[PDB]
RNA sequence: GUUAUCCGGAAUGAUUGGGCGUAAAGCGUCUGUAGGUGGCUUUUUAAGUCCGCCGUCAAAUCCCAGGGCUCAACCCUGGACAGGCGGUGGAAACUACCAAGCUGGAGUACGGUAGGGGCAGAGGGAAUUUCCGGUGGAGCGGUGAAAUGCGUAGAGAUCGGAAAGAACACCAACGGCGAAAGCACUCUGCUGGGCCGACACUGACACUGAGAGACGAAAGCUAGGGGAGCGAAUGGGAUUAGAUACCCCAGUAGUCCUAGCCGUAAACGAUGGAUACUAGGCGCUGUGCGUAUCGACCCGUGCAGUGUUGUAGCUAACGCGUUAAGUAUCCC
């Protein structure tokens, strides 16, 4: 399941970031939330190299 | 499964017999069934089988020896590899070689499968040297 | 260095065989014209006095080159003719001044290996 | 103690001795700084039968011959199949020394470094050319070649080895 | 003969052909872009690759074979392998491509699990110093030996009362965690990361990473707090020929915290990362299965991580050795 990797990761960087922004010092979630944004992309690169449309959708969802 | 599936089953077997155990397992492509094909024909081995173990099909392969003496194999098995990954190499039926005047064989990838000296000779054909055993 | 890319992009060149004369910046010898006729002394495991001409090159330097053999003619201004070839025991002195050339004659009563020190046949 | 040596000698046209170098080694003790002979000598007949061997003793000839009662319990015979040259290349390191030998055609006399050239020569091969890629040393160097060429093997072994029958062979 | 220039020797710029623990050399560690390399099966095109044929790469040179100068040098006649590029006809194993599946690589979902991982908030008690009281009266402190200091204005010692900042004894282990630096008084909150199982899911999404970005002990600096101990500089005493020093007594910046900058350390495992393979013994940590009881043990084990001796192999040697400095592949 795809789409719920990347939708769970942007649920993820949602809340950790919420997290974060108000707290402003940890840095060592600053790695969690860059190995989740360099994850989800390494999966965005991925499913854009399979797809075009399908691809598109993942984009027009968030 | 890293880079390489040729060295896989190459260093399976230096790394083997460097420490004279004389049983091999390792996994069964296409091309190294082929390879294990046109190496237990020529002596160097002795038995190839395969099987499965998770429906896996693998195989183990039974190294040369002799009798028992300071080391039971005599002559050192001496593989290596030419054409790696990120450096192709590729060769007519010109510089095809013999290796120690033919005591080695370079077994390699024709169009027709994959020969060895002799039988890439005889063809006429060249093609990718993937190595040479001596 | 891999065969890829630390490597195909270059991998180091030496320079040159650098050049043992700096000056006869063309080839091999070049005429000079004398400043100073003076004499120092080796370093430190030797001893003795070696007479060193400081000389002008045609080129565009100044260097001080060693004077061979035993006797010597070379005064102020004369003109000498020197050549390539490396005195250890001096500090400075790169370069050797041809004897039996150009204002500068040739050893005094040699009769070993003249064609070094530019002395004709005698008998 | 019966005297001269004549018989026990052994007159050594079985083996032909040569050094190979004679360094001064020398260590220092409390009284001083004193030295003693190493010389390395290879023993062998030119038929095919060479080996090395080192010595050390103050004086000259005794380390000599030392080393070569040392030496002369340390053969290894040479393959040697042709008209007196090689069956294939090798190469074989010892130590830091690597030793590249080369079968040659019957028209090249031996050519080799100092050591290689040394253990060839009395070796009786005639047609060789062995570069030597490292070190500097001799004592290494040769005792890299005669490793380099007991792992050396004909074409009959070969033959019989890998159970081929045979061909592919001019002779 | 000397000199100069060039190549060799020189594997001393390394594709053939080197190295990076200690000899010159691994970035401090990590994320990741470009780029490089990449699992298995089946199918398709042939760009690479290979084979045939054809065109051309002037002549001279070099190579072979003849011939001519009395020979040679030199001249001449004929021939051609390489090898380059192009056209064209074939092959499909490998790289690439097209399409379709696959799961052991990688992830995710789930259930557990261990932790000084990080940050924030609360709370804690020894000890030290200072102050305030009661006592008592001559030294206390310090040293190799002394002295400066403090002390009749009552020191130190002892008991009580406050206040202050800073650090957290035993536990502490050749232990756990972090990418490294680092991280230990306890508790709470938010949150990273790891490990293990079932097929529960996707189907190669992988590795490395130029430039880049982040973090990065200590000392340092800007701004504001705070300041007990310790303590560069400084000052005094001592030792000393001399003492700007080691010793001692005071002692400022600093040490701590907030917000930044700085970006270096023997940032050390003196060892970049990743995968696959190659004896064992003795351990520790985390989980999993079976035995044993039915419950804590306890034995073997499946893995992951951490350590100590050690076979093979490597190494100049010392040593390293499944966490390699082994065998190979990739990337910087």
């Amino acid at each position: 399941s795809v789409e719920f990797q990347v939708f769970c990761f942007t649920n993820k960087i949602r809340r950790l970031t919420l997290h974060l922004e108000l707290h402003k010092k940890d840095y060592s979630s600053q790695r969690g939330l860059r190995k989740t944004l360099g994850k989800r992309q390494r999966l965005l690169a991925y499913l854009l190299k399979i797809n075009g449309v399908r691809y598109k959708e993942l984009i027009s969802k968030l | 499964m890293g880079k390489d599936t040729i060295a896989d089953i190459i260093t399976c077997i230096r790394n083997a017999d460097m420490n004279r155990k004389g049983t091999v397992r390792i996994v069964s492509t296409n091309i190294t069934e082929n390879i294990v094909k046109i190496l237990l024909r020529e002596g160097f081995i002795e038995n190839a089988r395969k099987h499965q173990e998770r429906n896996k099909y693998f195989l183990v392969l039974t190294l040369r020896h002799r009798r028992n003496k300071k080391g039971p194999y005599l002559n050192t098995f001496h593989l290596k590899r030419v054409s790696r990954p990120g450096l192709r190499i590729y060769s007519n039926y010109q510089r095809i070689p013999r290796i120690l005047g033919g005591m080695g064989i370079a077994i390699l990838s024709t169009s027709r499968g994959i020969m060895t000296d002799r039988e890439a000779r005889l063809e006429g054909i060249g093609g990718e040297i993937l190595c040479y055993i001596w | 260095m891999p065969t890829i890319k630390q490597l195909i992009r270059n991998t180091r060149q030496p320079i040159r065989n650098v050049t043992k004369s700096p000056a006869l910046r063309g080839c091999p010898q070049r005429r000079g014209t004398c400043t100073r006729v003076y004499t120092i002394t080796p370093k430190k495991p030797n001893s003795a006095l070696r007479k060193v001409a400081r000389v002008r090159l045609t080129s565009g330097f100044e260097i001080t080159a060693y004077i061979p053999g035993i006797g010597h003619n070379l005064q102020e201004h004369s003109v000498v003719l020197v050549r390539g070839g490396r005195v250890k025991d001096l500090p400075g002195v790169r370069y050797h001044i041809v004897r039996g050339t150009l204002d500068a004659v040739g050893v005094k009563d040699r009769q070993q290996g003249r064609s070094k020190y530019g002395v004709k046949k005698p008998k | 103690g019966f005297g001269s040596k004549s018989k026990k000698e052994k007159i050594r046209d079985g083996f032909e001795e040569n050094v190979v170098q004679v360094r001064r080694v020398t260590k220092v003790v409390k009284g001083g700084k004193h030295m003693r002979f190493r010389a390395i000598v290879v023993v062998g007949d030119k038929k095919g039968q060479v080996g090395v061997g080192v010595g050390k003793a103050k004086e000259v000839v005794s380390a000599v011959q030392k080393a070569a009662v040392d030496a002369r319990r340390n053969i290894i015979t040479v393959p040697m199949t042709k008209y007196l040259t090689f069956p294939h290349r090798n190469e074989a390191d010892y130590g830091a020394a690597r030793v590249m030998l080369r079968p040659a055609a019957p028209g090249t006399g031996v050519i080799a470094g100092g050591a290689v050239r040394t253990v060839l020569e009395m070796a009786g091969v005639e047609n060789a050319l062995g570069k030597q890629l490292g070190s500097n040393n001799a004592l290494n160097n040769a005792r890299a070649t005669i490793v380099a060429v007991q792992t050396m093997r004909q074409f009959s072994d070969v033959a019989r080895d890998r159970g081929i029958p045979m061909e592919e062979l001019w002779k």
